[PDB]
This record gives C-alpha cells, structure tokens and sequence, in this order.
C-alpha cells in the first residue's frame, strides 16, 4: 500500500519509506518508523499486514544479533537476505501465513553495497532500484530515465526529490513526509526528514 | 448423525396413578417407503425404568446397547443398589450433550419412563439435551397432535387410572393413524407398574370413513 | 463506543463513555469502560466487552508476577508488547479488541494503542471507536502539548460531549481519568445531559 | 392463527381466534379474521393477512355485482371459483389460506382453499398455524349430522384446544352461524382469560414532564 | 443440516435492593410454535445469600448449572468457606470465555448478597463480560421491561420525583404488575411465576400463577 | 434492517374525548445523524393527522401522494374525510405497490368530523388494516412502546394526564433506543383546541 | 397419490387412492382423484393439486364447447390430445400426471396417459403417482390378456391395496370408476 | 445391484444380479455380488463397490479368526454384529447395503438385513438395491409362510426377472445361492 | 426444455448402395425406470425422407406435427414437387438454431435419413445446431460404441449392399444391448430404397452369456 | 470519497467544493468544477457516480432554465429542492437507477438563505451544514464545536480555513484546492479559491 523506495548507488544505497500509520480512514500516526537496525552495515524495511511486520521484524532483528553474539562477526547482507527468504517460505506453507513486502539493504566489505527485495510469496531479487505498494506503479518510471549505475549521492538525493515531487501531484493518497537513510563505508547515516509543503 | 436414514415416528406417554403407559408403533420407514413394517421401539429396562425413542433406529440400538451394559455392570455389582429412572434420565441427558458439543449429533427423540419408590416418572430426551419432567410427553407429531388431547384430560382431571391412561393413548393413537403420512395401523403398549414392566403385543386400532360417502 | 487518550506535559488524559448496546438495543448507559489495570496502569474497552475484559485483566496478573519477580513496577511499552503477542495468537478467529494502553513510564509519559489486528505503536493522541472521528477534529483542533490541566479536562469533555452528540452508539456519563506521575485519579463522571445544559448556552 | 369449519345438520358453524401477531410479539388482541362476503357466505382467512382482506373484497364485491345482476341468491360454488382461478392465476406468489362456507339453495357447503389454487369440498376443515389442535379435536369427537348447540360447543373446544397450544389468541372466540334462514355473527362469545387488576397506581403527574415549546391552535 | 442452537426463550428479572436481592422468573419452556411445559423454573438457589437465573438455550443452561455447583462444592471442599457473590461472578465469566470459540447461548443473571449485606446484581452476556448494576432483565422479555424499570427504579426522566429507597413489598407488587404487563404482549412468557427472595435470614420462594395461554 | 435504516418511532394514545400522537425529531443515516427537524406528523384536514415511520423517502413520497388524493376528494367533495375513509385511501395506495413495497409504518389518528369521538389505527407495509382502543406504535422500536403503554395505559383519560402517561413512555422507550433520539414532538389534539409540544428529551 | 388405469373388451376402468398429503401431514384423508370431463370420459390426477385442477377446468370448457359443437359425442383421443397440447404448451411450470380413459362409440375403451413431460402415449394398463412403482412392479406379473369386468376390479383392487399398503403417502381409501357403453359405476371401497 | 434373500424350512436361498453400472455406462457385466465369507455364511453386497468389497474382507478376516479361536461353527448373528459394528461407527462414508444370510447348526437359516444407516433387524425375506422396489412391491403378494426350496428358487426366479427386465440398472444374469445343513449350491440362470 | 424428462436413447443410421437404413429402438425411460417400453421413434416422412430421434420424446411428438403438416401442405399444393431430404435438414437445422437462440432449446438429437433421386443422404441434427452430413451416424452413447464398427467396416469397405448394412445394424444394436444401462432387447428397422419407405417390426437380438461361467 | 461542504448564514450561504477527478489511483484532473449555477440565486453541488453527475446537471440545470424562460420568474429554492428530490425518488425504483449525492444552495428574496440535502434515497432536509463521504466526519465535528447562527461571513471563512487545515492533517486523501461560492443579496459571488501548503 503505502510506499517506499530503493536506490542503489556504486558505493550507497539509498532507501526511503514513509512515516504513515494509517487506519482506513484517518491517520492514525504521522512519524511512524518502519526501519529495523540489524546490523552495522544492513538495513530492512517492511510493508504489509501491520499484525505480521512487528513479528517478523521481531523475528529477524532478534536472531540475527544472535548470530552476531555466537560468532563474534557480522553476516553478509546475501545471507541475511536469503535467511529471510527461507523463514518466509517456510512459513507459506502452513496455517500461519505472513502477508508481508521486505526490502533488504545491506553492505559488505566485499561485495560493498547491495539491495535485495522480497515479495509476498518469498522471491529473491538482486535490484538496481526497487519500490513498493502503488506508488510503484508511478515512482518506478520516474526514476528508470534518469538513473545511471554511476551515480553520486547528491543526484540521487536530488532524484529523491524530482521523484517525491511526482509522487505528490496525482496521487489519491496523501504521504506527507518521508524519512532518509543511508550507508556507506561506515555505516547507517540518517538524512533530514522529507517532508513537503505542497501548494 | 448427520442425516437420519431410517427414522421411527411419535411415541406417547403419560403418568397415572402408580403407573406409567408408553406406546408407540412398529414402523420402520425410510424417506416414505416403510422398509421395516416389524420393529420393536421400546426397551424394557431392567425392573423400573423403561425406554422409548425416535428418529434414526440404529442411534437407537446402540443405546439400547450401551444402556444394556451399564445395567448388566451395575447387577453384576451385588450391592442391592440399582439406577432410578431419573438418574438414567441424568446419564442420557449428558451423552446427548456430549454429541452434540462435538458436531456428532444422535439424531434421537427419547421418552424415559420408569416407576420407583411410589413415586412414577416420565422424563424427554431431545437430541439438543433439551431435558425436563412432564405429566404427558408427545414426540415428533405427536406434540403437535396427540398433545392437545393430554392437555385437555389432565386439566379437566388431574390424576387418572390405568383404564382411562390405556384407552387414552388407544384413541391418541388412531388419530395419529389418521393423519399422519409416516404412521402405521400395528402399535405396541408397553406398561410399567411395583409389580414390573410389561411389554402388550401388536395392538391396532378401529378406524372410521364414514366421512368418506359425502362428496 | 468512543474513547480518547491523549499525553501532554501534565500526564495523561483519559476519558470514555458509557454506553455499549447491542445492535440496535442499548444494555446499559453505565457500563463502566476504561479497565483499572493497575495503580499505575489503565486500559480501556474499545470494540468487544469480554475480549477486552478478558485481556486486559489476564494482562494485570501477568503483570503483578513481573512486579514480584523483580521487586520492581513493570514498563508500558513491556505491557504493550506483552499484550500484542497474547492477542496476535488469535489472529483471525474472530477477536475484536482495539484497546489503549496508558501508564507511567522511567522514561515518564507512555501512550501505546494496540489492536486486534496488532498494530502494536506509541503516539501522542488516540481515539477509539465508531464515534473516534468526531474527538480526533473536535481534538486535534484543540490540541496542544502546552496545555494546563483544567484546560485538558475541558477538552476531553467537550470531545466525548460533541461524540456523544453526533453519533448514535456512545452516551451515558463520561467518566475522567488523569494519570500522574506517581498513580492514577479518577477526575469524574459527568452525564451528557449535565454536559448539555452547561455548553449549549 | 386457528380456524375451523363445520357442517351440522343443516349450515356451517365457523370460528376464529383473533390475535395477529407481526413476528414475535402480539400486535393486536382483536382482529375480525370472519370477512363477509355476502348474505349467505362468509370467509375466514390465514397467513398474510392484507392480501386475504383484498382478495376477500375483490371476491365479494364480484359477487354482489352477480347477483345484483342476476337477481337471486349467490352460489359458493361460483366463488370457489373465482377464488381459485385467481389464485392460481397469481401462481400461488399471494399467500392466501382461507376457509370458504355459505349455505345455498343446495344446503350447506364448505371449501378449503391453498395459496396454490387447490381447493377441497371437506364436512371440517382447519387452517393456520394452530391449525393441528383443532384438527385433532375434530378426529376425536365428529359425528355426521351434529345438532347446533352440539357443533357450537365442539368449534368452541376445537379452538379452546388452539389456543391452549401456541399462537392461538387471548380473544376469546370469534363464532359464526349460517343456515338456510338465520344468519348470526358472535364476536364476544366466551373469556377464560381475566387480565388481572393492577397493584400500582403509577401515575404520571400534572407537571412531570419538562416542557420547551408550547403552541396553542384553536378550531371550529 | 443439524444446526447447534436453538432458541427457547424466557424471562429473567432482578432487583437490587437495600438488604435483599429479588430474582423472579416465569417457568413456560417452549420451541418455536409449540409449548413443551408449563414448570420449568429458571431460578436455582446455590447458596443461602446466592441465586442464579439462566435463560436462552436450555441444555446449556443445565450444564451450566451443574458445572457451577461443582465449582461451588470444589471450592468449599478446598477452602473451608462459601463463595461471595462476585467470586462467584468472576468464575462464571471465567467459564463462559473459556468456551470462547463455541460459544453459550444462556443469559444469566446472578443475584445476591455482598460481604457487607447488601443486594448485588451481576449481569452477564453470552460471550462472558459482567458488571454491578441495579437490575436487569434478561431473555426475550428484556425490551419490554427495561424502560419500565427506568422510570421505576432509577426515577428517570422524571421532573421533581424525589428518590425513596425501594421497600421490600412495593418491590413484590413491581414484578407481579411487569410480569402481567409482560405476559399481555410476549410470546415466551406465561402460565407461572417463580419468586425468590434472598434475605439475611435464608432463602423465599413464591409462585404466583399467571393467564395460562 | 431496511426498516432500521434511518430510524424512527411513532406512538399514538387514544385518550378520553381526545387523542395523542407523538414522535421522534431525529434523522440520519444509519449511525451518522443529520439533522433534528424533520417532520413525521402530516395535518391531514382538521382534527386528524398522520404519522410515519421508516425509511423517509416512501415517508415524504407517501405523505404527498396521499395529499394529492386527499385535495382530490375534498374538492370533488365538499366534506372532509372521515377516519376510515382515510384508512381505507392508505390501505389502497400501499396495495398498489403489492410488490414494490413502500417501506413505511402509517399511523392515522383523529377525531369524529360530527361528533367527538375519538380514533387510531395502524398499518403494515403492505395495507393491513388494524383498529384498536389504547395505542398503537410503529418504527426500529417496538417492544420497548409496547411495554411502556401496557403499563401505564388507563382508558377514560383527560387530556393531561393523556399527555404526560404519552410523554413518560416516549421518553423511556426513546432512551432505551438507540438510533431514533433526538427530540420528541407530541401533538394532543382535542374537539376544540390543537396542541403542540415539545419536550426535554436528552440529546445523547 | 396412486392412480391406476385398465382397460377390458367392453371398456375401462379406473381407480385410484385418495390421500393428498402436504409434505408429512394429510390435508386431506378423501379426495375425488378422478374427474368427470364429458358424461363417458375420465381423468385421474397426480403430481400437484392445483395445477391438474386449473388444466381439467380449462379442458373441460374447450372439450364440452367442442362437442357441442360437433353435435355428437367426443371422442377419448382429442381429450388427450388437448391435455398434450395444454401440458406441453407450460410444461415449465406444471406436474401433470393425468391420465385418460373413458369409452367411445366408435373405438371402444381407451386409455392414455400423460406424464410429467407432455407425451402422449395410448397403453393397455397405465400406472401413475409416487406410490406407482411398487404395482409397477407386478402389474406386467398379474395382468393377463382379455379379462372381464370383474376381473378388472378384483386387479385393481389388488394393485391399489399394495400400493396404499406399502407407500406411506399412499392410503385412504380406494375409489373405482366402471366406464362402458352401458353407463358411469363408481364405488368406495376398502379391504 | 438387485439383491434378495429368502429363508425357507430347511435353509435359506439367495440371489441377485450382475451388472455393475458407472452412470450410465456398464463396466462389468458379469459380476459376483454375493460373497462367501465362512463356508455356511454368504452376503450380498449393494450400494457402492469398493466399500462394500473392503467391509467383506474386513469382515472375514475378524470372522475366520474369531470362528478358529472358538473351535466351533459361527454363528449367523455374529456375523450381523460384526458388520453392524463396521457399518454404524465408520459410516458417513460408506454405501452398504449389505443383507447377511446364512445357515446355522444351532438356529438353521436366518436372514439379516444392514441398510445404509447401519441398523440390525432379523427378516425373513429381504430385498435390496435401486432396483428392488418393484419387486418389494410385490414379494408381500405373492409370499407363503412355509415354502420349500423350488419353490423360494422358482420365488426369486420370477423376482429377479422382474426387477432385471423393469429397472434399467439391473440385468444381466441370475446368480442363484442355496445354503443349507447339506451343503452350498450355487447355479446361473441365464438367458 | 431445460430438463429432460423422457430420454430415448442412441439411434443408428448407414448409407449403402441405393439406400439408408435407420434402426433405433423402443425404449421410453424415465430416470431410471424404463416406464414406456413400447414406443415409435421414426417417422416415416412422405415417400423419400424419414426421421429418427433421441433425447425427450415429447418434443420429438411436436417436430412429428409440425413436419407432418408442412408435408401434407406441400403435398396438397398438386405441384409435383416434393421437400428433397437436404430441404428437411436445413429446415430443421435452422428451427433448431432459433429455438436454442431464445434460450429454450429443445432438448434432442436427431438423424435424416432420405433418399432422393439416385443420391443416398444421412444427415444428423443436434440441439445446439450442429449439423453435418456423414456415410454413417451414430446419436448418444452409439457414437462412443457402435461408431468405431461403422468407421471400421467403412473403412475397410466404403460401399455396402443392403443385406451387409443390416447385418451391420444388428451386430451394432446387439453391442449396444450389451453395454448401455438405457438399452432394451426390441428395436425397429427402417429401410428407404426407391421402392418407398419401409419400416420393419420389433426384431430382438440374439446374446451370448458364456462368460459368465467363468468367475 | 470526496466532499463539498455548505454553511448557512443569516444571509449567506458558505459552500465550498473539491477540484478533485481523481479515478482509483491517480488525480487525472487537479482543476476540477462541481458547481452548478443553476439561476441567478440558486447553486448546486454534486458527489458521486461520475456517469450520473453531469446528466444531473444536464437535467435538472437545462430543465430549470426551461422554467424561467417559460414562465417570467425564477424559482424559490424550497420548490427547486422539491423538484430534484421527486426526481430521484421517481428514477431510483426502475432499471435505471441514480447514485448521487446532492446539496442545493440557494436564497430567496422572502425566505432568504435556505440550504438542503439530499442522498442517494432522496431525502429532503433542511439544515444548517451537511455532510458526504468522509470530510463529512472530519468537518461536521469541529464545524459543530464552532456555530453561531448569527455569524458574519469573514468570521464563516476563518472558520473554514481552520477546518480545512484540521482536514489535511488526518485524512488518507490529497485534496489540494478547494473552490468556494458565496450566496448573498446580489448573487454568486466567487471567493478566492483555497489551496494549501502543507508543510
């Protein structure tokens, strides 16, 4: 339903949801987070059924820092990705479904950046730019002219905005402000809040 | 049960004084086809107590059964203690219950009627565990037919005899031959008195068309 | 149905009405909503009597056991939380149960609103309810976090006042609650009709 | 809903309870379920009760425009069939139960009527939904040839037994003799039912009730 | 098919009192358009300050009965004491969402005597949740008997009606005069009435016929 | 149901030499109320009005088909209508719609044009007459009607205590519904006078 | 419900139970199942009641109007023929189970039936109703070609006893209908 | 599908048809519908095949063990329990229309009956299957207490015949059983 | 017809040299029951066409009386001309197509078989319209059974003699006695030759049953 | 879904509608008009199944415009509201029925200002302010807390702004800019039209 984005970069990866905790009708929460920390390098962001979001963040963000207590490292953002893809597919099949929209970002040493994305019935991805909910349909073609593998991170922040600023225009929903990550060598680095005044 | 194949039809009962008469018929129809024209719907338990009942007949074999053990168990216990007709009232009640909170329901309509300590006894079993005592009981039509008659005779008397109790269910029982499509010209009177239980042969009735020569 | 809850500086505003009818036949004007937890704790009945009862009281003992196993009085975030997994087992048998958790935090002012559904979140202003609508604008217009405490008790009321006006499922006495700090007090418990002939004019 | 017919040795004795209940709660504890349909017959009905009012004026008001045309008295057999060629002509969508009897040159003659359109020439019929108490009354004690006062005491018991069984009617019987001379109509015929006395005076008094607008308008 | 429930109706009417708990109850138990008795009281008295009233589907209502008198004995046979009242209305609650998912179709009103002696009447609903009122009436009866108790008990919407507390016998002559009222216009109600009084002193009860159709 | 979608509740009380009628103000839709004026009780002549319950379209449309028969009677005949006319007029404009049925609950009350006496009846939604002598009610409401008049009805009534025992069980019956509130309107009328009051009602 | 047809050298005859049930309750313990049309033609009904009453009203009419005029007698095979066309023409809407039979001047005793469809078949013997099958069952096992009068009765009488017997919607009593050239006997009977 | 089991003096005798119908095509033509189960004790089975078919065996393994347990002859009654047993608590699935028959030492011929409910009557002839209703129409006409044992095979000659030649899911062949003290004889009337 | 009430059943029609011949039998079921066992289902059309048919017998009454009064009209125009059997298949083709069209269809399936004029024609109608001409046809189940014997021996064959095709017909109507629950042992041939239109009497079959002395 | 609201004055009438075509995800046209300018003193509003709205306008416009070139004089508001609620309750029972939500504005040199309300059952009704879709909710509470009915039309302008930005706060909608009308002696006096930055 709601939206949120995923851009890729060479060296960043640069996501952004929305801050919007609706109840078919009214708004219920207007700063709402949908970001779940996991590890120093790797973020997770969740759309879906708000009965299954909190539990399988709940599940995820409390084993994986299990891992991460046993072994004394870090996993890579592939692993995570697909461990997350496994515990969805296993949990298809029975009478406890979960109806939920990942999108995982990650950074390794290694492999440096990456984006993964999932879908409600457990399909990996390995993305140059990926969305959700019915934004998608719009905020997809606004970005897949201007996008470029080479890309700096103030283009991208500025492609943020001549995104937002499409999305805002004709649109049913109302989508007030959007909060910013991003990572980079260090780490998780919050930008500013997005929000717009429109007329 | 979900679906009754082969059902009885209505059994009637009603106290008097020191005595309680249940009869029903010998009918064994399935869907209108009367498959079965001899079977005996009425068990005599074992001194007291007595049993009648309705819809599906075989619910009402492996009731017969079960009741049938638990009687032979507690005769067999040698104590000189026995089941009073209310306490088989009890145990039926909750195995009615027990089916039907599972989704397997006995598809029944059972009359219990016994004499003991001076005291008679006529209690109804439904199929929902819908239970009480009553002066007269009237099952399936019959609580629609023979009922009215019941009520008329112990308003307008209280207590009764055994002769006026028997003829009774003799005329409830030529009306229910009258107008019912599922009913049968051979019924059986089954009695229980202190002196026991008696089960009357194949009675039937005296029937009347005169009605029949007018246009 | 309407309730509303809502923190600000001097702790928490908790209000609700009385009235819980039965399709189109009202049981009673009296029955009392907003479920004693604890005395530090509130919680309210917001679609459903007996989930919510049920719940919420299953909540206090499960809280009172945390309490004498630490020595120490329990979180609201942990209630919530704790409240969330028992009713996400459920999920889609058939329970209703929009409640509102309230309380004193260590951290101070605490306002969590879990579902049925589960949707588990903190915030700052609530309205629960068929008429919940009604108390978010009449609310949201008077809303600020700098209020005093008798201008918050007039808020409230005049909230449950226009959504027992408006909308047909609430009415009956609007009772007043106000967290602080340190425990709990019930403010009153006014009637519409009291409400009626003093802000009509 | 309990009526009944019969055939003494000269006419027809019919009788009706009167309570017309709307789902589950009793709406009325008077209700003439006896229409009239000419000076010798009558006409009870059963079920919906506005579509066997309209029918049974339809009929009624056909018949007295035949036989003002005609000139003598009506037959039965004539509204027997009209009511059954337009009922079947309504192909049984109008749920009319009714109970047709009149006393012509031919004698007595009773006539059950279904919503269907199928009708039946009976010496006692029953109809409605406490229908079966009296039906059971009559199998039990109906002989041919029955004296007045004898079938009048019957129809009585037969919808007393009615009303003993459910849904039959605090009204206290509606009865109604025709014969080839005297035509009578009874409302009033026996109470058993009492209500009984009130053990409060709750009154309401002068002044209990706040008033907001007053408004005085005088007339002719 | 086989449909679990069944509706059998019935009346159930309570008074909260200064010093005493009424609960009276008609005993006519029927089944769609018949009548299966006329003695069928709703009313069972569990202890000597405590009585229960169960109506709606009937042989719930039974096996409710007997599990809350087993319950009552458990205690006793524990604890060395009798129930309260409101023990005994938390337990009820507690069994009816304990079968949550299938659920009781039974009203039930528990009225009685407090700790400090006092009337207490409990309300319930089928799916368990209860509360202290004055009175209730419950099963079919209850729209028609409700504003009645309005104006009466709670001297409501009334203008200059000062409040006397509600005696004893114009309490009786309350439910004599709603059961008539009621049984005029009700379908489900008729041909008896079960009267039980609880006092500081034990246990009354009282039949008073009514119109028998 | 339909009949419960905007509510309603009419209760008409014959008294002594006069009679009451009496309604609720509400309107709305099925939980949202709209407004608090809006007018079920229909002048019919003089000396006899009209009452309906339901869904307010057939309320208005029935309200005006039947003024537009009534105007044509009256002018092609120089009298007013007596009562049963009237019901007999209201019975056959709903007979019409036999199996486009109007959703409505009339209620007519009036008096005698040549002497005083008094008169109520009620109709069905498909044109079933029925006359009584105490009251009678219509609407989502009933029972709750039904058993306040059945409490407190007494048959040979001046016009105050008429008013106040119709006041009393309006009140009550309307407390204890939920969607029809709002406001009570109470029409006594009489041989000589026509009243109009409107009482106290709470507004919650 | 039980309705029964045979036809002999000199002419036919009917029979039939009474008994018109509505679901498991009798409404009605006698009824005339057979109908008089002309004064030498009968028939007898089953499936529903007011479908077969309208649809013989409505024969009756065209086939008495027809035979006057005509000015002479009717003949068997244009009643069935117009119970044919009648049947077919709202054989969405009907359950007819007439059967016809009666004595004609020039052909003798005939019987046809018409089922549930709108067929039209002429027959020797004919069955009909619910309780059919079980007579059914043996009347291909009794008959025998050529009987008498008699004969005929004592058959019938037979075959509408085991059905009344064994059917339960089936029973009442029996009535028989004797059609010739000579004149119309009908009786009640039981046993 | 036509099943029918009549007692006499000496033992009792059997019969049924062959054909196995699916809609309204045959699959087999030729069919064993009654089976042994002891070598004094048969059924005929109705209904459905595969069923039926696993009751028998179950039937017979419980049976055969229980009848070398004891070292003695079964009884016919028994057998009745066991399949009322089989039938009654796993039914809801099943389409039995089994008829147990069977001659004993200790009671000589006995006949049981098991429809689709699960009931248990003792009959002394018994029908069974869809097309046994005509021939149950008249089996009570033209049964006499006491036969001997042509004419009960002459009986369920003219029986099956009839429900073979009428009903259209019957046909086939006449499987005829004999069981008595003496032995089991069994023979095929055909064409 | 939206339900059908009596069914007959498959009908069997082949070409030869100067010829068709028709055999279907005389069976009248109804659900189950074969209630009319003695019955025609062929008409013999004028002097060149005749008709056979399946599916509800009633409406095949109607078509025979419609058909019958079209023949007799054009016969009593005294022109000399005649319906070929191609003018009555597409006659009935289009009133079959018009019935379907207003969603009433007539429930049946029905074979043409005429000769005119050196030229053999079979021709085949459906309810739904569909209509064909074909050396050999086979309506209902035929067309699962007894249609691989007249594909075969056509086959193997493409002209036949008269006295080869009824053989053909027998053993055909013979396999069909042994395998269709709607079957019955008494059929009726028709033959058109230009000698007229002949229609012959209820033969039978003759079966074998020795496999049944196997187990 | 969305909604035009009206206030009355004591010689004013205060409607203000949407410029919202939107259909099922996307604005397609952010410049919309719903305002009906029936005669000189009376308007019309109109919400609901767009296939039905203009030949409302079509019918009932043309068709009171034939009136008053018929007769010499325009129509009362009272009669005009009468007329449209007899025609829906005439085309709601046939094969073709109409779903829409109306509201009329008018003032009449006697009556003066008069506002009604109609629905998709055609009721009349005579009210101080209305309500439709779900602005109706988020408008009708606070626009009760603040009534006076002796206000003047600056102070009914205020009140309306608060209201919209109360509106834009807690919807689920956009709704950008709305269009208002006012009612007076004169006749219809377009406002400035009312769009809001949001942020």
């Amino acid at each position: 339903m709601e939206y949120l984005i995923g851009i890729q970069g060479p060296d960043y990866v640069l996501v952004a949801s929305d801050r919007v905790a609706a109840s078919n009708i009214v708004q219920m929460k207007d700063d709402h987070d949908k970001m779940f920390k996991m590890s120093e390098k790797i973020l997770l962001l969740c759309v879906g059924e708000a009965g299954d979001t909190v539990q399988f963040a709940e599940y995820i963000q409390k084993n994986v820092q299990l891992y991460k207590m046993r072994n004394g490292y870090e996993l890579s953002p592939t692993a995570a990705a697909n461990f997350t893809r496994r515990n969805l597919a296993d949990c298809l099949r029975s009478r406890t479904p979960y109806h939920v929209n990942l999108l995982l970002a990650g950074y390794d040493e290694h492999e440096g950046p990456a984006l993964y994305y999932m879908d409600y019935l457990a399909a990996l991805a390995k993305a140059p730019f990926a969305a959700h909910g019915y934004g998608a349909f719009l905020t997809l073609s606004i970005l897949d002219r201007y996008y470029t593998p080479t890309i700096s991170r103030e283009r991208a922040v500025e492609l943020l905005r001549k995104c937002l600023e499409e999305l805002q225009k004709r649109f049913i929903l109302n989508l007030p402000t959007f909060s910013v990550r991003i990572i980079d060598k260090n780490g998780i680095h919050d930008l500013d809040n997005i929000s717009f005044p429109k007329q | 049960t979900q679906n009754p194949m082969v059902t009885g039809t209505s059994v009637l009962g009603v106290k008097f004084e020191g005595g309680v008469v249940i009869a029903a018929d010998m009918l064994g129809s399935y869907g209108s086809l009367a498959r079965f024209r001899n079977i005996s719907r009425i068990m005599r338990v074992n001194n007291s107590t007595m049993l009648g009942a309705s819809g599906d007949y075989a619910d009402f074999q492996y009731l017969k059964q079960v009741l049938g053990q638990m009687v032979i168990d507690e005769e067999l216990l040698g104590d000189g203690h026995s089941y009073s007709p209310r306490a088989i009232h009890s145990w039926l009640t909750r195995a009615m219950y027990s089916r039907r909170s599972k989704m397997n329901p006995l598809w029944n309509t059972m009359v219990i009627g016994g004499y003991a300590d001076g005291e008679s006894f006529l209690g109804y079993v439904d199929m929902l565990g819908v239970a009480y005592e009553a002066p007269s009981l009237a099952t399936g039509y019959g609580a629609y037919l023979a009922q009215p008659l019941l009520r008329e005779v112990l308003e307008k008397q209280p207590v009764l005899s055994q002769t006026e109790a028997r003829d009774l269910v003799e005329r409830c029982m030529r009306v229910l031959y009258y107008r019912d499509a599922r009913s049968y010209n051979r019924f059986q009177i089954a009695t229980v008195t202190e002196k026991g239980v008696e089960i009357e042969g194949p009675l039937s009735t005296e029937t009347n068309w005169d009605i029949a020569h007018m246009i | 149905t309407t309730t509303l809850a809502f923190k600000f500086r001097h702790g928490v505003i908790v209000a609700a009405d009385s009235r819980a009818t039965a399709g189109a036949y009202i049981a009673s004007q009296t029955v009392k909503k907003v479920i004693e937890i604890n005395p530090y704790l509130l919680g309210t009945m917001a679609g459903g009597a007996a989930d919510c009862s049920f719940w919420e009281r299953l909540l206090a003992r499960q809280c009172r056991i945390y309490e004498l196993r630490n020595k120490e009085r329990i979180s609201v975030a942990a209630a919530s939380k704790l409240l969330a997994n028992m009713v996400y087992q459920y999920k889609g048998m058939g329970l209703s149960m929009g409640t509102m958790i309230c309380g004193w935090d260590k951290r101070g002012p605490g306002l969590y609103y879990v579902d049925s559904e589960g949707n588990r979140i903190s915030g700052a202003t609530f309205s629960v309810g068929s008429g919940s609508v009604y108390a978010y604008g009449v609310m949201d217009r008077g809303y600020s976090y700098d209020l005093e405490v008798e201008q918050a008790y007039d808020l409230a009321r005049r909230a449950i006042y226009q959504a027992t006006y408006r909308d047909a499922y609430s009415g009956g006495a609007v009772n007043l609650y106000h967290v602080r700090e340190d425990g709990w007090i019930r403010v009153s418990s006014d009637n519409v009709a009291d409400l009626h002939e003093k802000y009509s004019g | 809903t309990t009526i009944a017919g019969v055939v003494y040795k000269d006419g027809i004795v019919l009788g009706a309870d009167t309570r017309a209940t709307e789902g589950m709660v009793v709406a009325d504890k008077n209700c003439s379920k006896i229409h009239f349909i000419s000076p010798n017959i009558y006409c009870c009905g059963a079920g919906t009760a506005a579509d066997t009012d309209m029918t049974t004026q339809l009929i009624s008001s056909n018949l007295e425009l035949h036989s003002l045309s005609t000139g003598r008295l009506p037959r039965v057999v004539t509204a027997n069939r009209m009511l059954k060629q337009m009922l079947f002509r309504y192909q049984g969508y109008i749920g009319a139960a009714l109970v047709l009897g009149g006393v012509d040159v031919t004698g007595p003659h009773l006539y059950s009527i279904y919503p269907h359109g199928s009708t039946d020439k009976l010496p006692y019929v029953t109809m409605g939904s406490g229908s079966l108490a009296a039906m059971a009354v009559f199998e039990d004690k109906f002989r041919p040839d029955m004296e007045e006062e004898e079938a009048k005491n019957l129809v009585s018991e037969a919808i007393a037994a009615g009303i003993f069984n459910d849904l039959g009617s605090g009204s206290n019987i509606d009865l109604c003799v025709i014969s080839k001379n005297k035509l009578d109509f009874l409302r009033p015929y026996t109470v058993p039912n009492k209500k009984g006395t009130r053990l409060g005076r709750y009154r309401c008094e002068k002044g209990t009730t706040a008033v907001l607008t007053e408004k005085i308008t005088p007339l002719e | 098919r086989f449909s679990p429930y069944v509706f059998n109706g019935g009346t159930i009417l309570a008074i909260a009192g200064e010093d005493f708990a009424i609960v009276a109850s008609d005993t006519r138990l029927s089944e769609g358009f018949s009548i299966h008795t006329r003695d069928s009281p709703k009313c069972y008295k569990l202890t000597d300050k405590t009585v229960i009233g169960c109506s709606g589907f009937h042989g719930d209502c039974l096996t409710l009965t007997k599990i809350i008198e087993a319950r009552l004995k458990m205690y006793k046979h524990s604890n060395n004491k009798a129930m309260t009242t409101g023990a005994i209305a938390a337990m009820l609650s507690t069994i009816l969402y304990s079968r949550r998912f299938f659920p009781y179709y039974v009203y039930n009103i528990i009225g009685g005597l407090d700790e400090e002696g006092k009337g207490a009447v409990y309300s319930f609903d089928p799916v368990g949740s209860y509360q202290r009122d004055s009175f209730k009436a419950g099963g079919s009866a209850s729209a028609m008997l409700q504003p009645l108790l309005d104006n009466q008990v709670g001297f409501k919407n009334m203008q200059n009606v000062e409040h006397v507390p509600l005696s004893l016998d114009r309490a009786m002559r309350l439910v004599k005069d709603v059961f008539i009222s009621a049984a005029e216009r009700d379908v489900y109600t008729g041909d008896a009435l079960r009267i039980c009084i609880v006092t500081k002193e034990g246990i009354r009860e009282e039949t008073v016929s009514l119109r028998k159709d | 149901s339909i009949m419960s979608y905007n509510g309603g509740a009419v209760m008409a009380m014959k008294g002594k030499n006069c009679v009451a009628i009496a309604a609720d103000r509400r309107f709305g839709i099925q939980a949202q109320m709209v407004t608090t004026d809006f007018q079920k009780i229909f002048p019919m002549g003089d000396r006899l009005y009209i009452g309906l319950a339901g869904l307010a379209t057939d309320v208005q449309t029935v309200a005006q088909r039947l003024k537009f028969r009534l105007n044509l009677y009256e002018l092609k005949e120089g009298r007013q209508i007596k009562p049963y006319t009237l019901m007999s007029m209201v019975a056959n404009l709903l007979y019409e719609k036999r199996f486009g049925p109007y959703y409505t609950e009339p209620v007519i009350a009036g008096l005698d044009p040549k002497t005083f006496k008094p008169f109520i009846c009620s109709l069905d939604l498909i044109g079933c007459p029925m006359v009584t002598d105490d009251f009678v009610v219509s609407g989502t409401c009933a029972e709750q009607m039904y058993g306040m008049c059945e409490s407190l009805w007494e048959p040979n009534m001046d016009p105050d205590h008429l008013f106040e025992t119709i006041s009393q069980a309006m009140l009550n019956a309307v407390d204890r519904d939920a969607v029809s509130g709002m406001g009570v309107i109470v029409h006594i009328i009489e041989k000589d006078k026509i009243t109009t009051r409107t009482l106290k009602a709470r507004m919650d | 419900t039980t309705i029964m047809a045979v036809q002999f050298d000199g002419g036919v005859v009917l029979g039939a139970d009474s008994r018109t049930t509505t679901g498991s309750y009798i409404a009605n313990r006698v009824t005339d199942k057979l109908t008089p049309i002309h004064d030498r033609i009968f028939c007898c009904r089953s499936g529903s009641a007011a479908d077969t009453q309208a649809v013989a009203d409505a024969v009756t009419y065209q086939l008495g109007f027809h035979s006057i005029e005509l000015n002479e007698p009717p003949l068997v095979h244009t009643a069935a023929s117009l119970f044919k066309e009648m049947c077919y023409r709202y054989r969405e809407d009907l359950m007819a189970g007439i059967i016809i039979a009666g004595w004609d001047p020039q052909e003798g005793g005939q019987v046809y039936s018409v089922p549930m469809g709108g067929m039209m078949v002429r027959q020797s013997f004919a069955i009909g109703g619910s309780g059919s099958s079980y007579i059914y069952g043996y009347v291909d096992a009794t008959y025998r070609e050529g009987m008498t009068k008699e004969e005929c009765l004592q058959f019938t009488a037979n075959a509408l006893a085991l059905a009344m017997e064994r059917d339960g919607s089936s029973g009442g009593v029996i009535r028989l209908a004797a059609i010739a050239e000579s004149g119309v006997e009908r009786q009640v009977l039981l046993g």
